[PDB]
């Protein structure tokens, strides 16, 4: 259902990375880096492939796909994902995401499943 | 009795 | 050292902040602002010093409103610690200026002539960093004069070598040839190897546009390139890089042999083919050296070899011995040289010699293509299975071209359908063949294959009788396709609209069906799409009688007669008054069958070279 | 030797089947789970985790089932009483693409958690009444979903509301309640974040246009105001110059006039796109609209005067002969002009009033001269303009219909225009006064709602609101 | 067998073209042995892997071109082992001892430590953790790791059998 | 030939810019923005030369420092690769032991010692012995 999920800083590294379907081509985090943060709507269609995207403190969470979604409810998964950490770290930022790597994982491990969003 | 070796030591012996 | 540098660096460093940064910045420029800007009293130390400041300020990436006058006056000195500041900061800060480039060429021409090699070098380093107009109209003749003479040092004679190159790319119409030519070529006869590497670089942009100037330069750089490859166990020290003998010159070398067709002298060609034959047998010999440094050199110098034959064309032993080098670095553990190797080889098969030497390689290629994880290398791969693409390959590298196109990286997906598609014209012994390889770039791409791709498959199928009917009923199988592209419509929606009768004795294939499947899609598409398919829906009511009362009721329809393209919007109106208006007679008239495609040049052709 | 003389030189400086009766549902899920993520063709191991008791072990299954038929493609679970678990198979089945078995789906609707509830509408959205007389129950059942926290489930709702609302149109106000109904959780989407509340303006564009009278008064609601970011300053636009009435267009107009000024090139070509539109709801405005018009021309900032110029097409085409006096000053901006789009439209206009315009042979023949450097695009309209001027003038125009006709027959590569340049040909060779008949004939006048999302692909976009194809205005043929 | 004729020679056998091309005043101790001539054992090489681990000579030491150079050097000018015997297996990931008996193999370092060793401005650009694999084909930063299991097990030859 | 020289940092920062064209001061900044860009991103996998905006690049990394040539799309990729390594080492004999921050705080003679091994855009001298002395006899001078 959705494809990925990937968080970035100003820079353009690539801080978190998780795929839940493996029809990756590979470029996708890279597509994101050159087309958006090195652009004038949240849902951009690159090559038949879907991003929405949020900034948080100067960070970016970016989801992914190519089927056709809800847009509504990702974007709404994505202010979830959002308020999660916002409640866990306080400040969304580059140190308070890139020190705690499991935390973040595992949590979004149980938020959704197989880019279907779950409940706790 | 050398080892697994290069063909000059083949030449030494062994 | 600088005197006053250091601390200031060590403080530009220290700052957590780059307000903080902005702010010492601003705190020296004002420190050194008032004493240039207010205060003329000044130490040539102190103004080596400040200036040194003022260029690392610049460097920063900070503005620089001053400094330029304190430099100039640097440019005259005793001392070359004062002159090589004044230098650095005048070449690496440039300014539209007047009274400044009038100073700093009296300073060049005060150097030109102090009979100090250093000065002199400062001198012409400055002249090739810069290259401004004025400075080439001021000293481009006395540069000549300076190459050759008896009181010239070598260092001064490579200098001025690079120097009056620079000028001759910067001012080609205000530089002749002149008498010096005779005494230029001959630098290659010097023991010091810099004038030569430097006379080589001068002479092969200088040959390019007057070769005929420098036909003495070809004898002198076989015979020096041979005692080269050849004296290098022992006597060249300077020049031995990793136990490799003066690679620099000997590339550039073989880059100016390649400027002139093969030496019209058997003697010199003679030569010249024992140097490249001893060239190709050195690198099959045991490295002295086992460091990466001594493998890049005499690689570099081979595959400039290789360039040097492939430009000949001659010899066809040193062709088949380049193409067998070049198949074995296809192996190698390097991606360096694979790259390499991929790139040289698609060039050797432009040679016709060479060309089924190269083929050999194809399962190799191949599986570099679906094996390497460097998308460049793998483009290589993709120009040398095109470069070797001949009548008995076409079948098999279409189909791999198209396997690796489905899961290509899209920044590149358009050239991959443009050379599938020449490819598919060029080499087509069965048009069916064609028509079907390109509806599976259709199938794969589509936002990546062209207009011109497109078209030409239409000017295919109107020119070959013998297809047609294959493209109809083929075209027809892909539209009934769960999703197709929109390409697909639109040449689908023509090959019907024009060839739909060879298919519509078929239920399946019936005019209603055809009708109701190319309007199932309609409304998908874009504005020009749907004109393509209003031009179709009145070759239908033309073709089929029994469709007409139907097709009419979309024509009149308020969507079509109130739509607000204008060109929807008239070719409904246009064709609906060919439905009711007019005559039976002279729809078919005016819809007769389309005459065939003139004969032109490919425009997929045109499309790949214009990127 | 010894190392001191040596480190001197050297130194520098399978068993998831097994777990199908296993006692803890945690791990059995855990193991389920990474069944679906190992990539391999090496796959009753699911039958079993499926017959488990545990609701969430199924609901895990479920998915499970879809992730390794991505891999690999080649009921009864709706029924269950988990709403989670009949929510996944929804999930589930909508991805891999009867009235009474879903008696308690609605239920489990409303039991569900907010993420359950989407999929829920997302799934029930794509169904079809066969009795409206008795499903109308469903929209009933269905509204309390309105106005949910979530933005998704107000969109699904409002989705398979709109495709539900064909009924009776006055239904003793069933009809016009849910109408009424559907307005203010719309409205209060705007309060979401901005990407939220730009889905729901693209969403809003859409229904104004199918169902123009839902949102009727809330013209001033979606009024641009400064913190609004680009894209939902561009959507609140457009659906403003939805919502204008005879009388709003006074109002809409003193802000576009405002929203000119403004420094985004996007904003401001599209304000004045607007501000050429207005001209088709409201009569009384057009000839001021045109003189503001035109002094924008005057102002000849290219980007806003080429747009500025094709709405005046549009309007010419909605009016005509009513401002044929502007013409020559729009003929005035000869070599402005460079967007194929404005080329096109002064090209028609020319087309069109060559009655009025004396020199209309010489301004399309000096279009002719970049014949191939222009558009097809550009390059049809050409064509029909100067095969209009030649059935207006054919005393005086057969070298340029000849010029053309042969451009396009001889030396053309696109088959559609080679198709029309023979066309065009055969016809004025055949028969000129039925030509006449064909192409200079009385036209349908342009009217009515100027986006004009296709009517057929409307209704079909209609059933896509909560899905991507609502925000892009494409179906989704053009993206997977 | 014999003891080392044209059969090789320094234009078809590797190590002799490298080892008649390297001069004493470049490396620093004669290139002459001081034992007889003779080639590297089992024995010899457990004994000089113990000798090398033990007292911190090449236990995790970064690899390098001129490292394994004079390693080689040193240990054929010390003991008489000719240089045809520090070979490793290739491709990406640990490269084991060609040489059943040599307990030493070359493991990649992880980017994160490779980059928190080139942190700071103060860093020699020509040391061999600044090189970043330049010294090798797959371009990895290598490091000499001891494994006893390498004297009992013959892991090169099992994963790569084509050279033997 | 040589288009033209950079000398940056994994961080971003410009260490050495030596240009042998003509270019807009805004090009030279989206130049520089963008070939760091290419060059920090790859790895092991990946060769020394890029392909760009009608030229190359062939860059080699030591230790926090990219070293990148530009040159145009008919010059030797391996000369120019060991072009570099060569004139690093005349670095380090001069420098003795040369780091990131000897290019910072001695960021002048740099300039004097690439105008010594390159010049108008090609390569003028490789003899190591020779530009070391070179250097050595420039030292002692006033």
């Amino acid at each position: 259902m959705i494809g990925g999920l990937f968080i970035y800083n100003h820079k353009g590294e690539v801080l978190i990375s998780r795929v839940y379907r493996d029809d990756i081509g590979r470029n996708a985090v890279d597509a994101f880096r050159v087309n958006v943060i090195h652009v004038r709507s949240p849902v951009t269609n690159i090559a038949r492939t879907s991003f929405f995207h949020v900034k948080r403190s100067n960070i970016w969470l970016a989801a992914v796909t190519k089927q056709n979604v809800n847009a509504a409810m990702v974007f709404e998964f994505l202010y979830k994902m959002c308020d999660v950490m916002a409640a866990y770290f306080g400040k969304i930022s580059e140190e308070n995401i890139k020190n705690n790597f499991v935390l973040i994982y595992e949590l979004l491990d149980e938020i959704l499943d197989f880019g279907y969003p779950q409940n706790s | 009795r050398m080892s697994q070796i290069k063909r000059l030591l083949s030449e030494k012996k062994t | 050292g600088m005197r006053g540098l250091a601390v200031f660096i060590s403080d530009i460093r220290n700052c957590k902040s780059k307000e903080a940064e902005i702010k010492r910045i601003n705190k020296e420029l004002a420190n050194i602002r008032s004493k240039f800007k207010g205060d003329k009293a000044l130490d040539g130390y102190s103004k080596k010093k400040y200036v040194c400041k003022l260029l690392f300020i610049f460097l920063l990436g900070h503005d620089i409103d001053f400094g330029h006058m304190e430099a100039v006056n640097l440019l005259s000195s005793n001392r070359y610690t004062e002159k090589q500041i004044g230098y650095l900061f005048i070449s690496v800060l440039v300014n539209s200026n007047s009274e400044l480039i009038r100073l700093i060429n009296n300073a060049i021409k005060n150097d030109l002539a102090s009979r100090n090699p250093t000065f002199m070098g400062l001198a012409l380093h400055c002249i090739a960093n810069v290259g401004s107009r004025e400075m080439a109209e001021a000293f481009a003749g006395e540069i000549p004069k300076i190459l050759v003479a008896g009181d010239t040092m070598d260092s001064v004679k490579q200098s001025a070598a690079l120097c009056l190159l620079r000028l001759y790319r910067t001012s080609p119409d205000l530089v002749p040839m002149g008498d010096w030519t005779s005494r230029v070529v001959h630098l290659l006869n010097d023991q010091h190897l810099g004038v030569v590497t430097a006379a080589t670089s001068l002479i092969t942009t200088l040959a390019q546009k007057n070769p005929e100037e420098f036909k003495t330069s070809v004898s002198l750089a076989v015979s020096r390139l041979s005692r080269i490859v050849t004296s290098a166990s022992t006597d060249l020290q300077d020049y031995t890089y990793y136990f490799v003998p003066a690679p620099w010159l000997s590339v550039k070398l073989l880059r100016l042999l390649q400027c002139y067709p093969p030496p019209e002298d058997p003697a010199v060609r003679g030569r010249l083919t024992e140097c490249l034959e001893t060239i190709l047998n050195k690198a099959q010999e045991p490295p002295k050296s086992k460091k990466v440094q001594h493998s890049n050199a005499k690689n570099a110098v081979l595959f400039e070899a290789i360039s040097l034959i492939i430009h000949h064309d001659s010899e066809p032993n040193l062709l088949v011995r380049a193409c067998n080098q070049l198949g074995q670095f296809l192996q190698h553990r390097e991606t360096n040289l694979r790259y390499l190797a991929l790139e040289s080889m698609c060039t050797l098969a432009s040679s016709e010699f060479s060309h089924e030497a190269v083929k050999t390689h194809i399962e190799t290629v191949i599986n570099a293509l679906k094996t390497e994880r460097d998308v460049s290398v793998r483009q290589r791969a993709v120009d040398l299975l095109y470069a070797m693409c001949d009548r008995s390959n076409a079948q098999q590298i279409v189909a791999e071209m198209l396997s690796y196109l489905e899961t290509a990286d899209y920044s590149i997906r358009e050239e991959i359908v443009l050379k599938v598609a020449i490819l598919a014209e060029k080499y087509a012994v069965d048009y069916t063949w064609y028509v079907d390889t390109i509806l599976n770039l259709i199938r794969i791409a589509g936002d990546y294959v062209s207009e011109e791709v497109w078209y030409r498959v239409i000017q295919i199928v109107i020119n070959r009788d013998d297809v047609q009917g294959y493209a109809a009923k083929t075209v027809f199988e892909a539209l009934q396709a769960p999703a197709c592209h929109e390409n697909l419509v639109k040449v689908g929606g023509y090959i019907l609209g024009e060839f739909g009768n060879l298919i519509a004795g078929d239920p399946r294939s019936s005019p209603l069906i055809q009708f109701n499947l190319l309007h199932s899609k309609f409304h998908l598409c874009s504005v020009p799409t749907r004109a393509l398919l209003l031009s179709t829906y009145i070759k239908f009511v033309n073709l089929f009688p029994e469709v007409k009362a139907t097709i009419q009721d979309v024509l009149r329809s308020d969507s079509q007669l109130k739509n607000a393209d204008v060109e929807l919007q008239q070719r409904a109106v246009e064709y609906l008054r060919l439905s009711t208006v007019a005559s039976t007679d002279i729809l078919a008239t005016v819809l007769e069958e389309m005459p065939p495609f003139p004969e032109r040049e490919s425009s997929i052709l045109a499309k790949l070279k214009k990127k | 030797g010894e190392i001191s003389e040596l480190k001197a030189e050297l130194n520098n400086e399978n068993s998831f089947v097994k777990d199908c009766e296993d006692p803890n549902p945690l791990i059995r899920a855990l193991a389920v789970r990474t069944m679906g993520c190992i990539r391999v063709d090496k796959i009753e191991p699911l039958r079993k985790c499926l017959k488990d008791e545990d609701p969430y072990v199924r609901k895990t299954a479920a998915v499970c089932v879809a992730k390794l038929h991505d891999i690999n493609a080649q009921r009864d679970l709706i029924a269950d009483s988990n709403p989670m678990v009949v929510a996944n198979a929804v999930a589930a089945l909508s991805e891999i693409s009867n009235p009474q078995n879903i008696n308690k789906l609605l239920t489990a609707l409303n039991e569900c958690t907010e993420w359950g509830q989407i999929f829920i509408l997302d799934c029930l959205s794509n169904y079809n009444p066969k009795d409206d007389r008795e499903a109308q129950s469903i929209c009933e059942r269905v509204t309390p979903r309105l106005s949910h926290a979530n933005s998704a489930v107000v969109l699904s709702a409002v989705k398979v509301l709109m495709k539900f609302l064909e009924l009776l149109p006055k239904d003793s106000d069933y009809y016009n309640m849910l109408l009424k109904k559907l307005a203010p959780p719309l409205v209060t989407l705007l309060s979401g974040e901005p990407e939220v509340q730009y889905v729901a303006l693209r969403n809003i564009n859409l229904i104004v246009q199918k169902r123009p009278e839902i949102l009727k008064q809330e013209i001033k609601v979606f009024f641009v105001k400064y913190n609004d970011p680009i894209y939902v300053k561009l959507e609140k636009l457009d659906i403003m110059i939805r919502l204008a009435s005879q009388a709003n267009i006074a109002q809409v107009l003193a802000e576009l006039k405002e929203y000119a000024t403004e420094v985004d090139v996007d904003f401001v070509r599209k304000a004045v796109r607007a501000i050429g539109r207005c001209a088709i709801k409201v009569e009384q405005s057009a000839e001021r609209c045109v003189s503001t018009l035109l002094d924008l021309i005057q102002t000849k900032v290219n980007y806003v005067v080429q747009e500025a110029i094709v709405v005046i097409r549009d309007i010419f085409r909605k009016h005509p002969n009513k401002y044929e006096s502007i013409i020559a000053t729009l003929c005035g901006n000869l070599d402005s002009l460079d967007e194929p789009d404005a080329r096109a439209a002064m090209i028609w206009i020319v087309g069109e009033y060559a009655e009025r315009i004396d020199n209309a042979d010489e301004l399309l023949e000096s279009f002719l001269e970049g014949f191939h450097d222009e558009s097809t695009q550009v390059q049809l309209t050409l064509l029909t303009a100067i095969v209009k001027l030649f059935l207006k003038k054919p005393s005086e125009t057969q070298e340029l219909v000849q010029q053309v006709l042969s451009l396009a027959t001889q030396d053309s590569d696109n088959p559609d225009l080679r198709d029309r340049g023979y066309i065009y040909w055969r016809l004025l060779s055949t028969d000129p006064v039925t030509a006449k008949e064909v192409v200079l004939s009385e036209k349908p006048l342009i009217s009515e709602e100027t986006d004009l999302i296709e009517p057929t692909l409307l209704d079909e976009l209609i059933c896509h609101i909560g899905s991507l194809a609502s925000v892009y205005h494409k179906p989704p043929n053009a993206f997977v | 067998s014999r003891d080392l004729e044209k059969h090789n020679t320094a234009a078809n056998n590797a190590a002799c073209a490298w080892l008649e091309a390297q001069e004493e005043e470049e490396v620093g101790f004669p290139v002459t042995p001081q034992v007889p001539l003779r080639p590297m054992t089992y024995k010899a090489a457990v004994d000089l892997s113990h000798f090398l681990k033990e007292k911190g000579g090449l236990e995790g030491l970064i690899h390098s071109q001129r490292r394994q150079d004079i390693l080689d050097l040193w240990i054929y000018h010390t003991q008489g082992y000719f240089p045809d015997w520090q070979n490793y297996t290739p491709g990406p990931g640990v490269r084991y001892p060609l040489t059943f008996g040599w307990c030493y193999k070359l493991v990649p370092v992880e980017p994160d430590k490779v980059e928190e060793a080139n942190k700071g401005e103060n860093t020699s650009l020509l040391h061999p953790v600044s090189l970043h694999g330049m010294d090798d084909p797959e371009r990895e930063v290598l490091e000499w790791r001891f494994d006893s299991r390498l004297a009992f097990h013959h892991v090169a030859r099992e994963l790569h059998p084509e050279y033997f | 030939m040589i288009r033209f020289i950079l000398i940056q940092n994994r961080a971003g920062k410009t260490r050495l810019a030596k240009w042998y064209m003509q270019f807009d001061d805004d090009e030279k900044q989206k130049l520089i923005e963008e070939v760091h860009a290419v060059v920090t991103v790859r790895d092991a996998r990946h060769t020394n030369f890029v392909e760009f905006r009608n030229f190359k690049i062939i860059y080699r990394r030591y230790a926090g420092l990219y070293f990148c040539i530009c040159v145009d799309v008919n010059d030797n990729n391996l000369a120019y690769l060991e072009a570099i390594h060569n004139f690093v080492e005349v670095l380090n004999e001069y420098f003795h032991n040369v780091c990131e921050l000897d290019l910072v705080f001695n960021f002048y003679k740099v300039y004097t010692v690439v105008d010594e091994m390159f010049l108008a855009g090609e390569i003028r001298e490789t003899s190591q012995t020779k530009v070391l002395k070179q250097l050595l006899m420039l030292q002692s001078l006033e």
